[PDB]
């Protein structure tokens, strides 16, 4: 009734990727659409170096780059799916990042029926204008034009009313379009050209001709060729008017062309992807004319090799291009010159990872519930697992007890990554040296007492800090050593690259790095005895020291080399500061301070100043905590070390902490080695571990590939496995590539005797631990296994898989025979049980009180499980045209239609039958259902919309009683094709939890609310909108209101959990602005601000 | 290989530090998240012409007809 | 080519589901009539029209006589509920033209309008006169209406006691003269709330809305509004009445009954005398055919084209000739303005017939040509049976007659 | 007596109302029929129209017959 929805993985799905010079005129960007968000990218030396992400409040349909006559830098064109155009420009005015709406408006039609293959936007290339392709029979331009304050748009009716692809021709007098259409005579390329001043086509620099049946993208040539390309299934044709050049390559023949990109500017090269993940190069060869000129002599297409299905390509620089895949990861790719021995081209540089599609999902607690995913599809296919938490990924592992501290170190100067690893013990040191494994002496450095820090300094010098001395080393050999006057033992110890600051008791020493010269600055005595110190130089010579004591077990800021008291902080209690720690995190510093019972707090540290401000608390685990910076991904992050490790790190500039899935460490350090580029290196009492670390944030995710498509999965805890349908092509058969039904342990095939590309559908059984593939049952030619189900039935004490299936011919166009079978996963092998015949395709299966219910076609069924291993026929429900998705509580079902939204029904024990209840009489076009109460069913359909659906509660008649009402009503943006119960976190403001997985490869999760909350929430909502500014100028309400083609409608009954989160993220002025009005009376910024975070916990 | 050769260089310095990941990660995924408090003013408005197309044309053809004379 | 099952596998890894793809495959599910009707009603002469666009309805009318009264019709409308297998309940049932006498049986057709299924609205037709009946009847109540319930409370009532919006009728009646003006519902219907109905002398634009504690025309010539209540010289009379069928109260919730006219002669003069390039030859006008050529309904613009017979002087004698004016007419202003005047081609011999015909040839030729798809959602339903199927909105659900 | 005439190579698009637009102003008009098709709801591009008088129904076969419409010369003939 009262919904609340919440992103818990924002969309990993690449829709569009462009390049230009965005933010700057020199710079280099990528620019990504993943859906409603946009990121945007600078190519560097490093790769790419992330600026900037913006969420729309819309679908991302159109994305250009575009550079009018009298701008510095490119702007950019968005669409969006409900047609809010815009005009964007990035702004940057010192440090403070802005995209500015330079025009706006939404450009729907009331008229117009939206296009086959969807809408196309273009812009002409002398910024003449914008065209777009919304409705079959309209062009709409967009006259571009600085001098207005209406950009006023236009239709031209288009006598072509199935336009499959459109480009602006480059090298025109007149803006001119070139089109591909289909009517009864086949597929034809037109030309026309469009004035302004008309407000009209006009006939088109060269004439029309037949193309290619399958002819299916237009590609407009830059000079010096002119002209355009269009991609046929197995044709590539060029057109310049009398020029016409035609070639059909037997390599392309096998797969569909998909996406292009220009690699050269002036269009010599293109890039081509297919369906298979192969990448071409096009190639037009130039012809030089004694006048100034050049004709297109030839083309030619070469296969560069594989990558990911590409749902789109764009070339980056020095051989780089960026693959943006929807079906599978993304990826950087290098293309070189000389091919790899088995002649390939291209070689993967880095892999980004998408969820997408979310075909189906499960929760399992493997008291922490881990998500496990079907995603991608074809050779991308996989499971994914899902955790909250931090993973290592072990690199190695090896027997080294007592270690007592550990550092990282560069023995070659040149060498600008670490080669050794240096080890503390109680009175010892150990010198490691990578290739691989082995130990070493490092000359200049003792071993027979412990260190207490060592690694490169100024100068290229090294230092080792022992509890003896402090030891300066260039040619290695010592060449400063300082001690305490009266020779007594060092007991704290830090150092940067310049300085060093030791303590001994009480007494504290700053010593400076020079060429071969540890120089004495300044010595003081202290209060109390040095329990931890750091020096730490924040945004390479700190003007700060940062203390800890016992006894007032109090924190110190004092100044350098003065060592006067800036700031003193008591932090309570009887237990001294273990690990004391300054640090930069989002271009803010930081004091961090960890105590020996295992609270952490963290202050904000202003440089000049010495001032803490903002003492907060956490608590991490029950031992001492031991802080070490490290660098991951080229973002700076603390690692606390102990019974409960932790990352700590930066989100929206504010502190968050992350636990990391290891029983415990002792001490760590940052390894950028050449055989472990930026590892980690870990120590427990026995252990020394090195391992690379998995993206810092809150969702942790492992990848199983398969290689080919998963369909369904569910979990049987008794064989501790999954069971997942998959399908894999096979050609005329014979398999295109090895894949996890292929390489099973073992394998069986259905003997059932009831009954060009082809599918080959298989259960796997998945082992829960290793994610090994331990067995494959191959189903019969041509059955498409449907549905899946784990469960027990009847008196039957066993677990079975149960799957349903249809039987698809090619010469047939619809299901009219299928089956159900009952496997049973016994020593390592499945059995088949049994199996029934129906009369068509069994959509949907749920266990139901012990007996089956399945969905055949438009029909609804209840088996029971007799003595005798069978399945019987209980009961019948016949009203529904397609019956593909069922939810169960206690004895009601929600049916879900795919053209006839919702239907509950009931199981009437004592008649043995079912009721219907009450159904929706809206039509719907369903993606999936959930029941969330007794009285409350969650729908998401194929507009991107959720609804919530409810028994009438003041139904007087029994007429009233049968109407399923829709109380909630919300645009998510997405599509749902998987609803789930359960939850990421341990596990109130909310009740319930259902987490959905999407095309995308979005999470999401739905729970409800109180009347109360929903009114308070709803109230800030509209608060947030007014202060918080949309790019594009989009009105929020205008996103999220319900839209289908038949009725447009307000959201209702729903909160934008992400708009509500969004409240921590702004100013504390304007957070204040947003409680102006408020009652509880009055405004409590603070108040709001626990509430929030109290959502926020909810995954 | 004749294709491959004289592949588009921006500036030569790109990527040549690139080091990735021992898992093929290398690139930061988690920029700062633009949440505008404040707005420039837009300097235009898209818009459609209201008028029917038919109704357009059958004007324009009439208008250009009586300019004749 | 392609199979039920691989679009649907389509649909998840793409998330593109749209009725137009499946459009390719046949029926999900055909029903019999014989097989979903009652048996009261099997030989009681129900003759079934279409769905509803919601898909929720289907509806028939029936035509009879009775009492002393052969060759005397009767005319009920009838809204049944449709549950695919079950048999249809009936949920409404309805008298058309109201204190009318019928002595001819009538062509019928119901309409909905595009984007409003609050109310249908259905056209009656058929010695060089013709008469034309029209009847707007309130759509039955989604589910449960919270006045409606008041109707059954506040007022005793009774089965088929409905509150305003859910329950009034609107009749009227006109005649006309040749040439029979054309039949244009799509045209006729393209704005919500309103019809536009050429009376061969005038076209009227009229719009009924309910309100509870504005205008659908004219805002901002010859217009009418009035108003009605529950409980017991102008353009178009009409009979403002419930589902019972009570005459409704005038007051001077609630209902807003409006009448926009455009006289045709004074059009046509004016034009002649203001934008025609030959108004100066001109003497006269003895007929004309106005045929709507669009409506554009958020706009209120809609645009006619009135084809003309007339004399006129060559450039000695005068003679008859045939034109065609267009003209705009805005909704709100109440004016017209001129958008297209044609040339004057002598008529010689050919007879008013065969200019007629010529004239509505070149009319159905240009909407043809200008002529735009709509969504699914737009359409105007448009639902007739004389004397095979039945399909939904998406041809996905058949009765089969 | 009356008079059936065949009405072919319509346009897909032409509707019941606009033959009788197109008919009418000819005579009376007894019935006319388009032939749909069952299946996809559009016509077959063909019908019959009856004129109550057969020389009204010779005058618009005269007048309508090899004449385009819609850019389809529309057919018009006699049948039994
Ligand atoms: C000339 C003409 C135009 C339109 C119709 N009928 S309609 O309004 O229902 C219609 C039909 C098809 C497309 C549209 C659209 N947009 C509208 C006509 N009926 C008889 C006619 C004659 N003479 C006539
Ligand atoms: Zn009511």
């Amino acid at each position: 009734s009262y919904n609340y929805v919440v992103t818990a993985q924002k969309p990993t799905a690449v829709n569009g990727c462009v390049t230009g010079h965005f933010t700057s005129a020199e710079d280099l960007n990528l620019l990504i659409a993943k859906n409603t968000r946009l990121e945007i990218y600078v190519v560097t030396a490093e790769g790419l170096r992330p600026v900037k992400e913006v969420g729309m409040y819309g679908k991302i349909a159109v994305m250009e780059l575009f550079r009018p006559k009298g701008e510095s830098k490119d702007l950019l064109f968005i669409l969006t799916a409900k047609y809010n155009a815009c005009i964007l420009e990035y702004k940057q005015s010192g440090e403070s990042i802005d995209i500015i709406t330079r025009a706006h408006g939404n450009v729907q039609d009331r008229i117009g029926r939206p296009s086959e293959t969807g809408i196309i936007g273009i812009i002409d290339p002398e910024c003449r204008m914008i065209g777009l392709r919304l409705y079959d029979g309209l062009f709409k331009v967009i006259p571009l034009d600085r001098d207005n304050k209406e950009l006023k748009a236009f239709n031209i009716r288009l006598e072509e009313l199935h336009v499959i692809d459109v480009k602006f021709l480059y090298g025109c007098q007149a803006p001119t379009i070139c089109f591909v259409y289909q009517d009864p005579q086949g597929r034809h390329v037109k030309t026309y050209e469009v004035s302004l001043r008309e407000k009209e086509f006009n006939k088109g620099p060269w004439k029309q001709e037949n193309v290619e049946a399958e002819a299916s993208m237009v590609i407009a040539v830059p000079e010096p060729f002119g002209g355009a390309i269009i991609i046929g299934q197995e044709s590539i044709t060029y057109h310049n008017g009398d020029k016409y050049l035609a070639i059909a390559p037997p390599i392309i023949k096998q797969s569909t062309i998909v996406c292009h990109n220009r690699v050269d500017p002036n269009g010599s090269r293109y890039l081509l992807g297919d369906m298979e993940g192969r990448l071409f190069m096009l190639l037009l060869e130039k012809e030089e004319q004694m006048d100034g000129t050049v004709t297109l002599k030839d083309l030619r297409v070469e296969l560069l090799g594989e990558t990911s299905i590409a749902e789109c390509l764009t070339y980056l620089d020095n051989g780089v291009v960026f693959v943006g895949s929807r079906l599978g990861d993304s990826q950087l790719v290098k293309l070189n010159v000389d091919s790899n021995e088995q002649g390939s081209y291209v070689v993967a540089m880095e892999t980004f990872t998408n969820l997408g599609p979310i075909v189906d999902m499960c929760v399992v607690d493997l008291g922490q519930g881990q998500l496990v995913t079907c995603s991608g599809a074809f050779k991308e296919g996989s499971l994914r697992i899902i955790r909250n938490g931090i993973g290592i990924h072990e690199h190695a592992s090896i027997d080294l007890p007592g270690i007592k501290g550990l550092w990282p170190l560069r023995s070659d100067p040149n060498r600008e990554t670490d080669d050794t690893l240096v080890l503390s013990f109680v009175g010892q040191t150990r010198v490691l040296m990578l290739n691989e494994v082995e130990e070493t002496e490092l000359m200049g450095f003792v071993d027979d007492q412990q260190t207490f820090f060592c690694g490169n300094v100024a100068h290229q010098q090294l230092i080792q800090i022992t509890s003896a001395s402090v030891r300066l080393v260039s040619p290695k050999a010592l060449v400063s050593e300082w001690k305490e006057p009266q020779a007594k033992n060092i007991s704290v110890a830090s150092c940067n690259s310049s300085q060093v600051v030791v303590a001994v008791g009480r007494a504290l020493y700053y010593l400076q790095i020079h060429p071969q010269e540890l120089r004495q600055i300044s010595h003081t005595e202290m209060e109390h005895e040095v329990a931890c110190l750091d020096i730490t130089p924040l945004g390479g010579l700190s003007p700060l020291c940062a203390i800890g004591l016992w006894t007032d077990i109090s924190a110190r800021i004092l100044k350098l080399p003065s060592f006067e008291l800036l700031h003193k902080e008591m932090l309570g209690g009887e237990i001294i500061p273990r690990s004391i720690l300054m640090t930069t995190f989002e271009s803010s510093h930081y004091l961090l301070c960890a105590l020996g019972d295992g609270a952490l707090f963290y202050f904000g540290l202003n440089i000049e100043t010495g001032l803490l401000s903002d003492r907060k608390k956490v608590t991490l685990g029950t031992q001492p905590t031991v802080l070490r910076t490290f660098r991951s991904l080229s973002t700076t992050n603390v690692f606390a070390c102990s019974d409960r490790p932790t990352v700590i790190y930066s989100s929206n500039h504010k502190l968050v902490f992350s636990n990391v899935n290891l029983k415990e460490v002792n001490y760590m350090c940052p390894l950028n080695s050449d055989g472990y580029p930026d590892s980690l290196a870990l120590a427990n009492n026995s252990t020394l571990t090195i391992g690379t670390i998995d993206e810092i944030q809150k969702l942790h995710i492992r990848t199983v590939p398969l290689y080919e498509s998963p369909r369904k999965i569910c979990y049987q805890e008794v064989s501790q496995c999954f069971g997942v349908l998959s399908s894999r092509i096979e050609v005329q058969t014979t398999a295109l590539r090895p894949s996890a039904s292929t390489q099973a342990l073992s394998s069986s095939v259905s003997s059932s005797k009831l009954f060009e590309e082809v599918e080959v559908h298989n259960l796997l059984i998945i082992d829960q631990h290793t994610f090994e593939v331990l067995h494959a049952h191959q189903f019969l030619q041509n059955e498409y296994a449907l549905s899946l189900v784990s469960c027990k039935l009847g008196k039957d004490p066993n677990t079975y898989f149960i799957v349903g299936t249809a039987m698809v011919y090619p010469e047939e166009a619809e299901p009219k025979q299928g089956r159900i079978v009952v496997f049973q996963y016994s020593d390592g092998k499945l059995q088949t049980v049994a199996e029934k015949e129906v009369k068509g395709a069994v959509y949907s299966m749920v266990e139901f009180n012990g007996k089956l219910l399945a969905s055949i076609n438009s029909t609804v069924r209840l088996y029971e499980w007799t003595t005798e291993k069978e399945l019987r026929t209980e009961c019948n429900h016949y009203n529904n045209i397609m019956a593909l998705y069922l939810k169960t509580k206690g004895d009601f079902i929600l049916v879900g239609d795919l053209m006839r939204s919702v239907l509950l029904l009931a199981y009437k024990p004592m008649e043995g039958n079912f009721e219907e209840i009450a159904r929706d009489f809206n039509p719907n076009w369903m993606s999936a259902v959930e029941i969330l109460d007794d009285d409350n069913f969650l729908g998401a359909e194929n507009a991107f919309n959720l609804f919530v659906c409810q028994k009438d509660s003041a139904a007087t008649t029994d007429e009233e009683r049968q109407h399923l009402q829709e109380v909630g009503l919300f645009h998510l943006g997405e599509f749902v094709n998987v609803f789930c119960h359960g939850s990421l976190v341990m596990q109130t403001p909310t009740q319930g939890s259902v987490l959905f997985g999407t095309v995308n490869g979005m999470i999401g999760l739905v729970t409800s609310l109180s009347e109360s909350w929903y009114n308070l929430l709803l109230d800030m909502q509209n608060r947030l909108n007014k202060v918080i500014k949309s790019v594009g100028k989009i009105e929020h309400s205008f996103w999220r209101s319900f839209h289908t083609e038949r009725k447009t409608e307000p959201a209702t009954g729903f909160i934008d959990g992400d708009l509500i989160e969004s409240f921590l993220d702004i100013s504390r002025p304007k957070m204040q602005e947003v409680v102006a009005n408020l009652q509880y009376r009055e405004a409590t910024a603070d108040d709001l601000i626990k509430v929030v975070e109290e959502l926020t916990r909810i995954h | 290989a004749d294709f491959l050769k004289g592949l588009p260089v921006y500036n030569k310095s790109n990527f040549s530090r690139f080091h990735a990941d021992s898992v093929c990660k290398a690139s930061n995924r988690r920029p700062s998240v633009y949440l505008p408090t404040r707005e420039y003013p837009s300097e235009q408005i898209i818009v459609t012409e209201k008028t029917n197309i038919l109704l357009r044309y059958l004007h324009q053809q009439w208008d250009k007809k009586n300019a004749a004379k | 080519r392609e199979h039920v099952l691989k679009q649907l596998e389509r649909v998840k890894i793409s998330g593109q589901l749209s009725p137009r793809l499946f459009r390719k495959l046949p029926p999900r599910v055909c029903v019999s009539l014989k097989n979903i009707v009652d048996e009261d009603f099997l030989y009681a002469g129900h003759i079934f029209l279409g769905f509803s666009k919601c898909g929720r309805y289907v509806l028939s009318y029936t035509s009879s006589s009775g009492d002393d009264d052969f060759s005397f019709y009767i005319y009920h409308l009838y809204w049944w509920e449709f549950n695919v297998h079950s048999k249809l309940k009936l949920v409404r049932q309805v008298r058309l033209f109201q204190d009318e006498e019928i002595y001819s049986d009538l062509y019928l057709t119901v309409c909905e309008w595009p984007s409003d299924a609050s109310k249908v609205i259905v056209f009656g037709f058929n010695e060089n006169h013709r008469d034309i009946y029209v009847s707007t009847v309130a759509v039955p109540p989604p589910g449960r209406c919270a006045a409606c319930q008041d109707a059954s409370r506040a007022h005793p009532g009774d089965p088929n006691a409905q509150c305003l919006r859910h329950g009034f009728m609107l009749h009227t009646k006109y005649q006309v003269v040749y040439p029979f003006p054309t039949f244009q519902p799509a045209f006729q219907l393209k704005k919500d709330q309103v019809v536009l109905l050429n009376t061969s002398y005038s076209l009227v634009a009229c719009a009924v809305s309910v309100h509870s504690a504005c205008q659908i025309l004219y805002d901002h010539v010859n217009y009418t509004k009035l108003y009605y209540v529950l409980e017991s010289k102008i353009s178009l009379p009409f009979v403002v009445t419930d589902l019972r069928g009570r005459n409704l109260r005038p007051m001077r919730q609630y209902l807003t009954v409006e009448q926009l006219t455009l006289d045709f002669e004074y059009v046509i003069n004016e034009v002649i005398r203001h934008d025609a390039t030959w108004g100066h030859q001109f003497c006269s006008f003895s007929d004309y055919d106005i045929v709507i050529l669009e409506v554009c309904p958020e706009t209120n613009q809609v645009l006619i084209n009135i084809g003309l017979l007339l004399l006129a002087f060559p450039s000695l004698r005068p003679k008859t000739y045939h034109t065609s004016l267009k003209v705009a007419w805005d909704l709100n202003t109440g004016i017209f303005e001129t958008v297209s005047v044609g040339d004057l081609t002598e008529v010689k011999g050919q007879t008013s017939g065969s200019v007629w015909s010529s004239y509505r040839k070149s009319c159905v030729d240009m909407v043809m040509k200008w002529l735009v798809p709509e969504s699914s959602g737009r359409y105007v339903n448009r639902m007739t049976n004389e004397a095979k199927v039945l399909a939904d909105s998406e041809r996905y659900t058949w009765i089969v007659l | 007596g009356p008079m059936r005439l065949y009405v072919g190579s319509l346009h897909f698009n032409i509707t019941e109302d606009m033959l009788r637009g197109i008919f009418e102003p000819f005579g009376r008009i007894e019935s006319i029929q388009l032939m749909m098709d069952s299946e996809t709801g559009r016509s077959k591009g063909y019908g019959f129209i009856t004129f109550s008088d057969s020389e009204c129904a010779k005058k618009a076969l005269e007048q309508l017959n090899g004449f385009e419409l819609a850019g389809r010369p529309m057919k018009v003939g006699h049948v039994t």
